[PDB]
C-alpha cells in the first residue's frame, strides 16, 4: 500500500539530476525506479525523489504522506 | 544494458580518494601512487617531468584497463629523498610553465 | 477514450465510447488513431 | 617574453581559427594541452528536452539529438554552476538556461525551423550565455527539421554545463591540428620508399617556416623535440584565444587539485 | 533525412552550409569541389557529410500529414 | 497485434483494463499505463512486462472474466508511438501497437 507506486517522479541530486521516470518497486527505503530517455533502471533512496503528477504540474517531497493522493 | 554512466570515468565517488599512495618493497625508496579519473592527461605530463629531474632514478605509469579510468605511478628517487618531495616539486614546475606559457601566449595575442 | 481518437486522412478530434461503432462521422473510414498521452514526455540529448 | 618557459609566435589569426608556434617546451606538455583543449573545456548545451506537441515527421529522440548537437554561447560560462553540485530540485537560473522552441506550417511550401527560432525565457542576470551561434551570411543558423503545412512543434529545451569527456557534444573545439619536425631530423618515423623517399612523400607546408634543410651531417642523437606547430580551430561557442586560454587554466587547475589532494593526504597522515 | 548538425569525424558544425550549398550547386553552376571550397570544407571528412548525403526528408513531406 | 475474438455467441472478449475484484490467474505486470478502453496512448515509455492491451475473456464463485492480455517483450522497451484501432472482415475489434526505440 505504499504510496511511490506508480507515480510520475523527477530524480535530484546525484549523476541522475532532471531525469523523468515512474516509480515501478519499492523495497524499504531504496526505490526502483525506471528511466524515460536512457533504457535502464537505477534504485535510490525514496525520500530523495521528488512526485509529480501524473498529467504534469507543480513538484513536492516525500511530504505526499499525509496527503494520500497525486501531485 | 550494462554501458556505465559517461560521468564514472571523471567524477570521483562516495567512498574513494583521488590519491592512494602504496610503499613498493620491490626496491628500496620506492613508492606507487594510484590515481583516478585521470586518462594519460596528468600522467604523461608528471613523467616527464619526474623523468626531467636528477635525483629521480626511477619514473613510469601504465594504464591497467581502458574500461576503468585510473592509472598507477611509480617513483623511485635516490637516497635521503623523499618521492612525495619530487612529485609536489614535478606539479610546482608544471604549474610555472603553465603560467608562463598562458602569460606569453596573452601578451602575443594582444597585438 | 474521450478526445483520444483522430481519424485517418481527416485528422478530426472525434471522441468513442464503449459503445459507439469504429467509424469516422464526416468520412466514414473505420481506421482510427490514438491523438496523443497528456502526461510529461522528457528526453534526453545526450 | 616571461622568464625562460614555452614561447608562442602567433602566424595567422581569425575569428575561427589560429595559428601559432610552440617552442621551448617538451613533447608531453603540448600533448596534454591538446588533449584539453579538445576534451576538458567546459560548454553549454541543451541536455534535457520536453515534448509537448510534434506533429512532424521525424522522431523524438531525432529531434532532442539535432537540439543537444547545437552550439550555444557559452562565453560566461565560469559563473554557471554545476547540475551535480547545484542546490536546487531539477534547475534553476544559477545553473540552468530555458530555451522555448515553437514552430507552425503556414504556408503551403515548407517551412524549415532553424537555430535562431530558439527564445530564451529564463533570466540570464547580465551572463553572456545560452545564445545560440549563428555564424551565416543569412543568419538563419543551423536548420533543425523541416515542417509543411498543419504540422506543429512546440518543445521546452534545458542547457546544462559539462564538458566533451562525459559528450561529444560539449566540445568547443572541431579540428585540431598538430605536427613537429618537418623534416625527419629526429628519425621519429621511418618512410614507406618505393623508389626514393623525397619524391613519393610531399613535403609539409612547415618545411619553409624555419627547420632549415638537413645536409650529409651525422645523425644528432642530442636532440630532442621543442618546437611544435600547432592549428585550432573553434566550433563558435568559444573563441580561439579563450579556448587555448582556458585549456592551459584547466590544465593548471587539474595539477593543482593533485598537488592539493597530495598536501591534504600528507596532513591526514600525520 | 535530414543534414547531420556536426561532422562525425572532427566535430564541424554543418547545419547551414546544405542551403548554401544547394544555391551555388543550382545558381552559379559551380562543381561540386568548387562549391565546398566555398563554403569552407578544407577537410574531406566534412566534405563527406555533404557530398554523400541523401535529403529524405521531403519523400517523407509528400505524404498528407495530420 | 490483438483482435476480439468470439467464442460461441456471447463468449466475446471486450477491451478495458481489469480489475482484481473479478479476474482470476491474472498476469502480474503493471496496469497503470493502460487506459479504460485498454490501450496505452503514444508517447508514454514502457519497458518490461507492462503490459500494452488490455483484453479478458468470460469464463463460462464469481470472476466470471479471466485475463488475455499480452504483455511487453522481456528485453525490448521503447516510447509507443502510434496505436491503431480498426474492425475486421467480420465485425469485431482490431487493435495495433507500435513501439519505437533507438540503438545506439
Ligand atoms: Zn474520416
Ligand atoms: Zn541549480
Ligand atoms: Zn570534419
Amino acid at each position: 500500500r505504499e504510496v511511490a507506486l506508480g507515480k510520475t517522479v523527477r530524480i535530484r541530486s546525484a549523476g541522475y539530476k532532471g531525469q523523468l521516470g515512474i516509480v515501478k518497486d519499492v523495497n524499504g527505503d531504496k526505490a526502483t525506479v525506471e528511466l524515460h530517455s536512457k533504457n535502464k533502471h537505477i534504485t535510490i533512496d525514496k525520500h530523495k525523489l521528488t512526485y509529480y503528477n501524473r498529467e504534469g504540474g507543480e513538484g513536492i517531497t516525500y511530504d505526499e504522506l499525509v496527503n494520500r493522493r497525486g501531485r | 544494458m550494462n554501458a556505465p554512466d559517461r560521468f564514472e570515468l571523471f567524477l570521483l565517488g562516495e567512498g574513494e580518494s583521488k590519491l592512494k599512495i602504496d610503499p613498493d618493497t620491490k626496491a628500496p625508496n620506492a613508492v606507487v601512487i594510484t590515481f583516478e579519473k585521470e586518462d594519460h592527461t596528468l600522467g604523461n605530463l608528471i613523467r616527464a617531468e619526474l623523468l626531467n629531474d636528477r635525483k629521480v632514478l626511477f619514473a613510469a605509469y601504465k594504464v591497467e584497463h581502458p574500461f576503468f579510468a585510473r592509472f598507477k605511478l611509480r617513483i623511485q628517487t635516490t637516497e635521503g629523498y623523499d618521492p612525495k618531495d619530487a612529485l609536489k616539486n614535478a606539479c610546482n614546475s608544471i604549474i610555472n610553465k603553465l603560467g608562463a606559457l598562458k602569460t606569453n601566449f596573452e601578451t602575443e595575442w594582444n597585438l | 477514450a474521450t478526445l483520444k481518437y483522430i481519424c485517418a486522412e481527416c485528422s478530426s478530434k472525434l471522441s468513442l465510447s464503449r459503445t459507439d461503432a469504429v467509424r469516422c462521422k464526416d468520412c466514414g473510414h473505420r481506421i482510427l488513431l490514438k491523438a496523443r498521452t497528456k502526461r510529461l514526455v522528457q528526453f534526453e540529448a545526450r | 617574453m616571461s622568464e625562460e618557459g614555452p614561447q608562442v609566435k602567433i602566424r595567422e589569426a581569425s575569428k575561427d581559427n589560429v595559428d601559432f608556434i610552440l617552442s621551448n617546451v617538451d613533447l608531453a606538455m603540448a600533448n596534454s594541452l591538446r588533449r584539453v583543449m579538445i576534451a576538458e573545456i567546459p560548454t553549454l548545451a541543451i541536455d534535457s528536452v520536453e515534448v509537448e506537441t510534434n506533429t512532424t515527421v521525424l522522431a523524438d529522440e531525432f529531434i532532442a539529438h539535432r537540439l543537444g548537437l547545437i552550439p550555444l554561447q557559452s562565453m560566461d560560462i565560469e559563473q554557471l554552476e554545476y547540475s551535480r553540485d547545484c542546490f536546487c530540485e531539477d534547475h534553476c537560473d544559477k545553473c540552468s538556461v530555458v530555451l522555448t522552441l515553437q514552430a507552425f506550417g503556414e504556408s503551403e511550401s515548407t517551412t524549415n525551423v532553424y537555430s535562431k527560432d530558439l527564445v530564451i525565457v529564463s533570466n540570464l542576470m547580465g551572463r553572456n550565455i545560452g545564445h545560440p551561434i549563428i555564424q551565416d551570411k543569412e543568419g538563419n543558423g543551423v536548420l533543425i527539421c523541416k515542417l509543411r503545412k498543419g504540422q506543429e512543434l512546440k518543445l521546452t529545451c534545458v542547457a546544462k554545463k559539462g564538458i566533451a569527456k562525459e559528450h561529444a557534444k560539449w566540445g568547443p573545439a572541431a579540428a585540431i591540428e598538430f605536427e613537429y619536425d618537418p623534416w625527419n631530423k629526429l628519425k621519429h618515423t621511418d618512410y614507406w620508399y618505393e623508389q626514393d623517399s623525397a619524391k613519393e612523400w610531399p613535403q609539409s607546408k612547415n618545411c619553409e617556416y624555419e627547420d632549415p634543410p638537413n645536409e650529409g651531417d651525422p645523425f644528432d642523437y642530442k636532440a630532442q623535440a621543442d618546437t611544435f606547430y600547432m592549428n585550432v580551430e573553434s566550433v563558435g561557442s568559444i573563441p580561439v584565444d579563450q579556448v587555448v586560454v582556458r585549456g592551459i587554466d584547466t590544465l593548471q587547475k587539474k595539477v593543482a587539485s593533485i598537488l592539493l589532494a597530495l598536501t591534504q593526504m600528507d596532513q591526514d597522515k600525520v | 533525412m535530414i543534414v547531420p548538425v556536426r561532422c562525425f569525424s572532427c566535430g564541424k558544425v554543418v547545419g547551414d552550409k546544405w542551403e548554401s550549398y544547394l544555391n551555388l550547386l543550382q545558381e552559379d553552376e559551380l562543381d561540386e569541389g568548387t562549391a565546398l571550397s566555398r563554403l569552407g570544407l578544407k577537410r574531406y571528412c566534412c566534405r563527406r557529410m555533404i557530398l554523400t548525403h541523401v535529403d529524405l526528408i521531403e519523400k517523407f513531406l509528400r505524404y498528407n500529414p495530420l | 497485434m490483438d483482435q476480439e475474438k468470439k467464442y460461441g455467441m456471447s463468449i466475446t472478449e471486450t477491451f478495458e483494463k481489469p480489475q482484481r475484484t473479478n479476474t482470476l490467474r491474472m498476469k502480474h505486470g503493471t496496469y497503470d499505463k493502460l487506459d479504460d478502453d485498454g490501450l496505452i496512448a503514444p508517447g508514454v515509455r514502457v519497458s518490461g512486462e507492462d503490459v500494452i492491451i488490455g483484453k479478458t475473456t468470460p469464463i463460462s464463485a464469481y470472476h466470471s472474466k479471466r485475463d488475455a492480455s499480452t504483455p511487453l517483450r522481456s528485453t525490448e522497451n521503447g516510447i509507443v508511438d502510434q496505436v491503431l484501432v480498426t474492425t475486421n472482415q467480420d465485425g469485431l475489434k482490431f487493435v495495433k501497437v507500435r513501439v519505437r526505440t533507438t540503438k545506439i
